[PDB]
């Protein structure tokens, strides 16, 4: 049909600008958030890839959380990612953001965020490489450029 | 690279020429080919009225010469 | 020559609108054709409410915003 | 109260701008230039008691070329009569009050 | 006199109404305070344009300038009334009686 | 000349804004009233014809008053033309 | 037909902004050892076409706290302002032929400021309230010096008609009879258009992301479109007031070129500036203001003031 | 009355006078009274006053902006009144439009006197000068005139002035 | 009536680029998401609560100031007028009397914001 084809341009023409311009909240928690650093700066530049570190919450696209989650942060990583306007996606950087890490068996830390928010990519290491940050975001653009949500519109 | 900037500049002055290029055309389309007529002070209108109404047609750029004193 | 015309335009306008004023004015019964307002005498300039006051309502426009509106 | 420094010393420090007849720029007239000059040449040392009484027609003048109230009403009136006239269909306005005037210089 | 006159009249009258009551903000009293001085301004200048008083056009140009000291001035009162009591309240103007 | 010196270079040293602005104002202040040209700005204020020169009703004994523009009476422009 | 002029100029500058937008972010990595946006398109054309797609599909969010309807209105005002501000421009014909259009330009300014005056208060946020005082201070530091400079450097015009600007100029450029006026008219428009050393009002490394912080997605863009609107607008107006062009009547496309390449030119020099150097502390840009820049433009003021008479060069339009 | 041009500003005008005249929050209050100084700057300019009300209009903006300024930090009220927010000032902003209304209505289909005297209407274009001269603008040569004829008023402004700074640093001392 | 035309067209297209950001993406707000933002951690007061300003001298100061240009703002005009040793005379005691103005709030460390 007709209808189908022009639902399917328009998804894939909105899910080229969501992938092309992602725009990261400026956070960073631990050792991972260095790292991070890294992917901003000029060897890799991910600036030319469209994505921007934004301050506000509300002008953000992705949270990347790079670094230890301890329960006394947990309130506040959970407030700021509620007053991202959707869509937004989570990456969760780390070994200590993906599952606790080397604080694991601690009293005061979190056990990966995502009991706290739900996250769309895991990118492991201690601290990830800033290729293997990047491999992650990457990986993540192409998740966006894989979702349909006209085509269920359409359909439902 | 360094002059891998110099697409983006050039499709800015691209995009910065239409703004007065298209102001003097339209200028030059809309009052018969001739700088549309500047009145400043009250003058200068009178003598775009007085132009205007003996044009016969109604428009103040159509000049008349020589040939109205027969 | 701009004087000389403005007067004769002027005072055509004038005559214009004093000979409707008459055609209007058939049988009201104690109104003046042509009748001032002023004690004096002498010439005084026309209102332009006195002039446009019968005519269409473009020119009026013309008349008052023409210049002020034109940019 | 009224020390009047000005006329005993020749001053003149804010009488250019008390009537509009007292020397504009570039000779610029006020709209009511000659209706002014004419009552205050009237009045001018008869004092202000008889001045109000004596000088009353050209201050008359003088007021209604300030506001007009009179050309207005006659100007209302004519154009009441021409709209009554014309709702019944006895006017038939003509051309060159439509706009169909054949243009002068 | 035109709609306008009576238009810019009215607006001054509100405006001083304004001010002659009180809700609890010295601020919006000067606010009705600077309304006036404006709506006088416009009045006399469509006056003087009309008139084709040409050596009054400047007197608008310094009614406006006897606006901003007077406004000045009341700005200046009302910090000092703000450093005794915290808020520009009327109501804490009431040590004095008749 | 040995005391308003050494404040001068010490302002100058310090305040080098308020010298320069003190030093523009002073002069922006004095020359124009030792300076030839001010007359020649006066008078070409004046030559300029912003409004119609009204003709004036002849009586008999206006020798220095011309009956035609290009007559030899009347003020003369030629000071302005070569300026 | 005035329709079609008015579309002509207004679509035209929406597109120079988003790229001036890729050019700012080009210039500012190739200064900082990088590339910048290479990747979306060829050399990164189709960047900002692709930032404005995700902006305008991104959902927006209204604070319960916060006043809604100057909440909308204050990014309407400030897109409608940044677009009214070119009406009046020669280029070399302006669109509206004022007699008055350095003083319409200056007050429509000021009305500017209340956006972003009301969009610091309508979002009830702590930071959002601090860059709006920010933007106060930053207004008053500016306006007074701005406009007494403008007053000078026209006394040497005779109006404050934009189209006589290009006749005042046509054998010399005013820089060269005012140099010292023009550097601090640069400075202040740097103040005017909160531009770095002077990106007080909206100070990400302060005040997180300034007045705005509270907004996303379409009021984001459309603040971000009249700031770089904003600049562009200025940077022309400094190119017309002290860089005059020739003006050919029978050939305005020569002037149309000349007077785009030195507004270009002005803009990349913004953009060079705010890689160079740090943020300024907000007071001290009044003080710098207010004491420094201040007197000289009261001695310059006075100095244009004399120099006409003394020269007997005084400018023809009464 | 052609074009209602002048008449529907100065509706606007009396509008945004009311508004500020309600006496809700001085936010709300400031940009009533911007609203009214843009509509009176295009009053004037409709009758041939282009340097009076840019002039006017530039000179409320600044002061407004101060306004701003001193409400954030003195007039703050934690909840700010809008002009539904609040019993007495919707009232006394209803009863505003609607003596302008009743005003309005009284003086277009009738004739009658309010305080002074009354009006006929028919627009203001009625008023007008036919005045065919000149290279230069009268307005602009009135204001002008003011370094040439206003000397006194010079005199009396700059000292005025000057007095006023001298005031405000004396009145904000304290101690 | 060109110049209102081209205001109505910019607000217009300024309200139509806000209602295609409100109501072309797809809104899911509650009440976690439109809290103010603070850092994270919910704020203590309020936006309301007052805001003391260190330079409220100097924007009285700049209200005064501000009414001074528009007396300079003529100048042009009047450099044309046939007296000019007047003019020039005036328009240098202006300019004398502001800069003394500034000069005496300066010596009176009314320049100096509040601590
Ligand atoms: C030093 O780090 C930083 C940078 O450097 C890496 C930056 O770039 C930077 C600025 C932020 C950038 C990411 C730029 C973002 C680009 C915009 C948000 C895109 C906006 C452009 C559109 C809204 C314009 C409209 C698009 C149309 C095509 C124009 C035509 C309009 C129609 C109606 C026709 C900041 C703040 C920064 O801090
Ligand atoms: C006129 C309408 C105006 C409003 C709408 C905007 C109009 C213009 C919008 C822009 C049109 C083109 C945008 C997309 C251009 C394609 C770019 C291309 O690179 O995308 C590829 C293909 O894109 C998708 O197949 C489809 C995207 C576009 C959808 C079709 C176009 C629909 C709009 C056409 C214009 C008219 C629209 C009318 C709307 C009313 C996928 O690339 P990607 O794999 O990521 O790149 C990876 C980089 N690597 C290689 C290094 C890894
Ligand atoms: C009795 C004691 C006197 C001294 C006391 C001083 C206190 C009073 C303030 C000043 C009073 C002096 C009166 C000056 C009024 C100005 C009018 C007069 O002087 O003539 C003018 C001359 O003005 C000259 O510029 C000289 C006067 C300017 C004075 C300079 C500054 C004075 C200020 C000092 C006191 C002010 C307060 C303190 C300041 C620090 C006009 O000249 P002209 O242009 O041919 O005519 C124009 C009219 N046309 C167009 C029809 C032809
Ligand atoms: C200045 C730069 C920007 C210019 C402003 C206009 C930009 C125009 C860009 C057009 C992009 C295409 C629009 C599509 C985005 C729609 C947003 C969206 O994703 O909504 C998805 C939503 C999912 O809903 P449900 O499946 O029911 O589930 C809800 C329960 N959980 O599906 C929809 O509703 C989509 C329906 C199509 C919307 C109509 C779009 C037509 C275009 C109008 C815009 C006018 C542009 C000119
Ligand atoms: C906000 C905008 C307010 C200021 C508008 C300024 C317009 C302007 O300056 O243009 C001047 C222009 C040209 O005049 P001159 O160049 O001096 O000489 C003419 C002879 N050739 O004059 C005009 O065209 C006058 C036409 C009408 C004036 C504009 C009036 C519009 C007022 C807008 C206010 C909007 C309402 C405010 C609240 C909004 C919601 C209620
Ligand atoms: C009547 C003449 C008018 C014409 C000239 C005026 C034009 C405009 C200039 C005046 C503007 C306002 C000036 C205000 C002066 C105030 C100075 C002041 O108080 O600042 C002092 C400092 O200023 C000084 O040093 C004192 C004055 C310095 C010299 C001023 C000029 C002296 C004479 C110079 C010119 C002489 C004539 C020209 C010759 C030039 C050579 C060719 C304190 O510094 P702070 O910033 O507060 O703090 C610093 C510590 N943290
Ligand atoms: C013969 C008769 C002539 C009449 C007089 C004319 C001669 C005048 C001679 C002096 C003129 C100099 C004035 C130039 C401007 C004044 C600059 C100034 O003095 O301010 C600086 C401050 O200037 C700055 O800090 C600027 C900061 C922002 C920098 C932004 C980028 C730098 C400039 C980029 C290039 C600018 C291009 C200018 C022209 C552009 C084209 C229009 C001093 O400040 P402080 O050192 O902090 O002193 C205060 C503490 N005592
Ligand atoms: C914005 C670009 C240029 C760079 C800078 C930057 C990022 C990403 C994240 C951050 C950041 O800098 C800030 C300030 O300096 C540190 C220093 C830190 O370690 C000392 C640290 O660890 C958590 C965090 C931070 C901030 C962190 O949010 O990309
Ligand atoms: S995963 Fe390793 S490098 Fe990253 S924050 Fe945790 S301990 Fe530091």
């Amino acid at each position: 049909s007709r209808g189908e084809y022009v639902v399917a341009k328009l998804d894939d023409l909105v899910n080229w600008a969501r992938r092309s311009s992602l725009w990261p909240m400026t956070f960073g928690l631990a050792c991972c958030a260095v790292e991070m650093m890294h992917m901003a700066a000029p060897r890799y530049d991910m600036d030319r890839f469209g994505v921007v570190f934004r301050a506000s919450p509300r002008q953000s696209d992705v949270m990347i959380v790079a670094g230890t989650l301890t329960n006394k942060m947990a309130p506040a990583l959970r407030k700021v990612y509620d007053q991202m306007p959707e869509p937004r996606y989570v990456v969760s950087m780390g070994s200590c953001a993906n599952g606790g890490g080397y604080y694991h068996y601690s009293y005061s830390v979190v056990r990966g965020c995502d009991r706290i928010v739900p996250v769309d990519i895991y990118v492991p290491g201690c601290p990830p490489t800033a290729e293997a940050l990047l491999y992650g975001i990457l990986q993540l653009q192409r998740k966006i450029k894989r979702e349909k949500r006209l085509r269920i519109w359409y359909r439902r | 690279m360094w002059f891998e900037i110099l697409p983006g500049i050039a499709v800015m002055a691209a995009c910065l020429f239409i703004p007065g290029m298209a102001t003097a055309h339209i200028h030059k389309f809309t009052n018969g080919g001739k700088e549309k007529r500047v009145a400043h002070f009250s003058y200068q209108w009178n003598l775009m009225e007085r132009d205007r109404r003996i044009s016969g047609v109604n428009r103040y750029h159509v000049t008349k010469g020589l040939e109205n004193i027969d | 020559l701009f004087q000389a015309e403005k007067d004769r335009r002027v005072l055509q306008m004038l005559r214009e609108n004093l000979e409707e004023e008459a055609i209007i004015m058939k049988d009201v019964p104690d109104w003046k054709v042509g009748e001032s307002v002023f004690h004096t005498t002498r010439w005084v300039t026309p209102m332009m409410g006195e002039l446009y006051g019968l005519r269409t309502n473009e020119e009026i426009l013309s008349a008052t915003y023409g210049f002020i509106w034109y940019t | 109260p009224f020390f009047d420094v000005q006329k005993r010393l020749g001053l003149d420090l804010d009488r250019w701008m008390t009537i509009q007849s007292a020397e504009q720029p570039h000779k610029i007239p006020g709209r009511c230039h000659a209706f002014e000059k004419e009552w205050i040449e009237c009045a001018h040392g008869i004092g202000g008691i008889r001045a109000e009484k004596e000088c009353k027609i050209e201050f008359d003048d003088f007021v209604e070329c300030l506001l007009r109230q009179k050309t207005m009403k006659r100007l209302s009136a004519i154009k009441r009569q021409r709209d009554k006239l014309i709702k019944e269909g006895k006017y038939t306005p003509p051309p060159h009050h439509l706009g169909k005037e054949d243009p002068r210089p | 006199m035109p709609l306008v006159y009576m238009n810019i009249i009215m607006a001054f009258a509100i405006a001083l109404a304004g001010l002659l009551m009180y809700r609890s903000h010295l601020m919006s009293s000067l606010l009705c305070l600077e309304g006036m001085m404006l709506s006088l301004f416009i009045m006399s200048t469509l006056i003087i344009l009309n008139t084709h008083f040409t050596l009054a056009n400047m007197m608008p140009i310094i009614l406006l300038v006897f606006a901003a000291c007077e406004a000045a001035l009341g700005l200046s009162l009302l910090v000092m009334v703000s450093n005794t009591y915290g808020t520009d309240y009327v109501q804490n103007l009431n040590l004095l009686q008749c | 000349a040995g005391r308003i010196a050494s404040f001068l270079k010490n302002a100058w040293a310090k305040e080098p804004v308020l010298v320069a602005s003190f030093a523009i104002g002073g002069l922006a202040i004095i020359l124009p009233s030792l300076s030839p040209y001010t007359n020649y700005a006066i008078r070409i204020n004046r030559a300029t014809p912003y409004n119609y020169p009204v003709p004036l009703r002849d009586d008999g004994n206006m020798p220095d008053v011309p009956s035609h523009p290009q007559d030899p009476q009347g003020p003369s422009l030629e000071w302005l033309k070569n300026l | 037909m005035f329709m079609i002029n008015i579309l002509s100029l207004i679509i035209p500058i929406l597109l120079a902004v988003a790229f001036l937008t890729l050019v700012e972010r080009k210039v500012l990595g190739y200064m900082q050892l990088r590339k910048g946006p290479n990747v979306v398109g060829p050399y990164g054309l189709l960047q900002p076409i692709a930032d404005a797609l995700k902006l305008f599909t991104k959902e927006p969010l209204r604070p319960a706290t916060s006043s809604i309807s100057m909440f909308i209105i204050a990014p309407i005002l400030a897109l409608s302002l940044a677009l009214t501000m070119w009406v009046p421009l020669p280029m070399p014909y302006p669109l509206i032929n004022m007699n008055l259009g350095v003083l319409f330009m200056l007050a429509m300014s000021s009305l500017a400021v209340y956006s972003i005056l009301w969009s610091g208060w309508a979002s009830n946020s702590k930071y959002a309230l601090i860059g709006a005082l920010r933007a106060v201070a930053q207004t008053i530091s500016y306006e007074v010096t701005l406009a007494i400079i403008l007053l000078s450097v026209l006394l040497m015009n005779g109006s404050y008609t934009l189209s006589t600007l290009i006749t005042t100029q046509e054998h010399i450029w005013m820089i060269f009879t005012s140099w010292p006026l023009a550097m601090m008219w640069f400075i202040s428009t740097l103040a005017e258009t909160n531009r770095a050393p002077f990106d007080l009002t909206e100070g990400e490394s302060e005040l997180v992301s300034g007045f705005n912080v509270e907004y996303a997605a379409g009021p984001f863009a459309m603040f971000f479109m009249a700031e770089y609107a904003n600049i562009i607008m200025m940077n022309a107006f400094t190119a017309i007031l002290f860089l005059g062009a020739s003006h050919d009547p029978h050939t305005p496309e020569l002037y149309t070129i000349n007077f785009v390449l030195k507004t270009l030119a002005l803009t990349i020099t913004f953009l060079w500036i705010r890689a160079s150097y740090p943020r300024f502390r907000y007071d001290q840009l009044m003080h710098l203001l207010w004491k420094s820049f201040l007197p000289l433009t009261l001695a310059l003021c006075m100095w244009h003031i004399s120099l006409p008479i003394m020269t007997a060069s005084i400018p023809p339009q009464s | 009355m052609t074009m209602y041009i002048a008449f529907i500003l100065s509706t606007i005008f009396v509008i945004g006078f009311v508004g500020f005249s309600s006496k809700p929050s001085p936010i709300y209050g400031g940009l009533g009274l911007i609203v009214s100084g843009g509509v009176g700057c295009g009053i004037v300019l409709n009758f041939g006053g282009s340097f009076l009300g840019l002039m006017v209009f530039l000179i409320y903006l600044g002061g407004m902006l101060v306004v701003f300024g001193y409400t954030t930090a003195m007039a703050t009220e934690m909840y700010p009144e809008v002009w539904v927010s609040n019993k007495t000032v919707f009232g006394a902003f209803v009863s505003g439009l609607m003596m302008e209304f009743c005003m309005v209505y009284y003086a277009l289909k009738e004739e009658e006197v309010e305080i002074i005297f009354k009006f006929n209407g028919l627009g203001d274009w009625v008023i007008y000068d036919t005045g065919d001269s000149g290279f230069f603008s009268e307005e602009a040569m009135g204001i002008a005139a003011l370094y040439s004829y206003g000397t006194w008023l010079v005199i009396v402004t700059g000292w005025s002035l000057l007095i006023g700074v001298v005031v405000i640093m004396e009145i904000t001392r304290g101690n | 009536m060109n110049i209102m035309l081209t205001l109505l067209t910019n607000v217009t297209l300024a309200s139509l680029l806000v209602l295609i950001a409100f109501w072309l993406p797809q809104l899911n707000a509650y009440s976690e998401k439109t809290s103010p933002y603070e850092c994270g951690f919910d704020p203590m007061g309020s936006a309301r609560l007052p805001f003391s300003m260190k330079f409220f001298l100097v924007a009285i100061t700049f209200l005064l100031f501000d009414l001074e240009i528009a007396l300079l703002l003529p100048l042009p005009w009047a450099s044309q007028t046939n007296n000019l040793k007047t003019m020039l005379t005036m328009a240098l005691f202006l300019l004398i009397l502001l800069a003394a103005s500034l000069a005496y709030e300066w010596t009176q460390k009314g320049l100096e914001w509040a601590e």
